[PDB]
């Protein structure tokens, strides 16, 4: 019984170690533009001013 | 934000280079992002004309080091009063 209890405690401690390493790795994963900056207007490409819009100024 | 808006409410002088670079950054990721280096280079070139100034320095150095004549259709400077004369 002593061995079983100690092993259960050690298993919970290893679970906590695994969780800590997992959160460390996830926090360092790069996020999508919607999640990191803007979830509704999700296109990073600007349009600029609309007044004298010149045919041929748009470039992909 | 007023980014991209010119002094007259249209698109600023370097908008096209910036928009193509933004298309690049939007399609790539952090690992691939260096693939967009030329676009950004072009953007900075438009902003500051550094390579253009270097190339002009080279051409002018070779021009002032020449005594041989130049035979090509030239550039002519006129007074503002003489726009359209003759």
């Amino acid at each position: 019984d002593i061995l079983n209890e100690e092993a259960k405690i050690v298993q919970a401690l290893n679970n906590q170690r695994e969780l800590t390493i997992k959160m460390h790795e996830l926090k360092r994963e790069e996020k999508d533009y919607a999640h990191s900056y803007s979830p509704l207007f999700s296109d990073p490409v600007p349009q600029g001013g609309s007044i004298g819009k010149a045919p041929g100024s748009s470039r992909e | 934000t007023a980014a991209g808006i010119s002094l007259t409410g249209g698109r600023n002088r370097c908008f096209s280079e910036w928009q193509s670079f933004m298309h690049c950054t939007a399609k790539t990721d952090a690992k691939s992002r260096a693939q967009c280096l030329p676009n950004f280079e072009d953007y900075m070139e438009c902003l500051h004309h550094t390579k253009e100034k270097a190339r002009l320095r080279e051409i002018e150095s070779v021009l002032k080091q020449k005594k041989e004549g130049l035979e090509a259709p030239p550039v002519k400077v006129i007074p503002v009063k003489a726009i359209g004369l003759v």
